[PDB]
C-alpha cells in the first residue's frame, strides 16, 4: 500500500 | 457471526488526554511533522527527536491518562466476536492493550517500544532513551531508535491487515483524519470486497462519504453506542 504518507 | 475489522487513529484517544497532529497546521505538539516524524529529521536531530519521543513516553504514562469508553467498547467487541475481529490501530498509545484488547496490530508502532537500528529487533521499554543507550543483540552494541514509523517508511503488518481487508464482512474507521496513506485508503479496499463500512469519529473525516454508515460526536458516546447496536443486532 505504499509507504506512511500524508494527503 | 461477522468478520470485523477496525481500524482505529488518533481521534479515539484524544478524550484520553493523547493529542496528534493536525491536518490545520500540520503540527504535532507544535513540532513540525518533518522534523519529528522523517527518517531525515531523525538523521538531522536524533537528540531532539529522541526527546521528543521521551516526552511522548513519560506524558504516556502519567496517572491521569486512561482509556475512556470507546477504547472499552471494543475490548467488548472482541470479547463477542473472539477470532472473527481484528483491531488495527494507526495509534502509538498502549490505551486499547490496557482497555484489554489483544492481539492489536499498530500499524506504526509503539511508544513503549524501542527498535535496534541494525538488526531490527524489538524492545519493550518505558522509560528514555539516551545515547549511552545501546542494543543487547548485536556484537556491535548499536543506537535504539523509537519502534515508531515514520513518514517515508512502510508501515507494520501490512500483509496482515490486507487479507484482513479482503475477509471483512464488516470494516468499522475509528477517529481517523482521512489524511494518512494507507490507512486512510483501508476504506476502499474493504468496499471492493464487499464489506459494509462504518466511519465513527469526532468529526468527518476526508474520505468520509465512502462510508456507507456514519456516526459522529464524541468518541466515549459514539463508539459504545455503536457497539451496543451492532452486539443487538447480533442477537
Ligand atoms: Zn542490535
Amino acid at each position: 500500500g505504499g509507504a506512511k504518507r500524508h494527503r | 457471526k461477522p468478520r470485523v475489522l477496525v481500524l482505529t487513529g488518533a481521534g479515539i484517544s484524544a478524550e484520553s488526554g493523547i493529542r496528534t497532529f493536525r491536518a490545520a497546521d500540520g503540527l504535532w505538539e507544535e513540532h513540525r511533522v518533518e522534523d519529528v516524524a522523517t527518517p531525515e529529521g531523525f538523521d538531522r536531530d536524533p537528540e531532539l527527536v529522541q526527546a521528543f519521543y521521551n516526552a511522548r513516553r513519560r506524558q504516556l504514562q502519567q496517572p491521569e491518562i486512561q482509556p475512556n469508553a470507546a477504547h472499552l467498547a471494543l475490548a467488548k467487541l472482541q470479547d463477542a466476536l473472539g477470532d472473527r475481529f481484528l483491531l488495527v490501530t494507526q495509534n502509538i498509545d498502549n490505551l486499547h492493550e490496557r482497555a484489554g484488547n489483544t492481539n492489536v496490530i499498530h500499524m506504526h508502532g509503539e511508544l513503549l517500544k524501542v527498535r535496534c537500528s541494525q538488526s531490527g529487533q524489538v524492545l519493550d521499554w518505558t522509560g528514555d532513551v539516551t545515547p549511552e543507550d545501546k542494543c543487547h543483540c548485536c556484537q556491535f552494541p548499536a543506537p535504539l531508535r523509537p519502534h515508531v514509523v515514520w513518514f517515508g517508511e512502510m508501515p507494520l503488518g501490512m500483509d496482515e491487515i490486507y487479507m484482513a481487508l479482503s475477509m471483512a464482512d464488516i470494516f468499522i474507521a475509528i477517529g481517523t483524519s482521512g489524511h494518512v496513506y494507507p490507512a486512510a485508503g483501508f476504506v476502499h479496499e474493504a468496499k471492493l470486497h464487499g464489506a459494509h463500512t462504518v466511519e465513527l469519529n469526532l468529526e468527518p473525516s476526508q474520505v468520509g462519504n465512502e462510508f456507507a454508515e456514519k456516526y459522529y460526536g464524541p468518541a466515549s458516546q459514539v463508539v459504545p453506542e455503536f457497539v451496543e447496536k451492532l452486539l443487538k443486532g447480533l442477537k
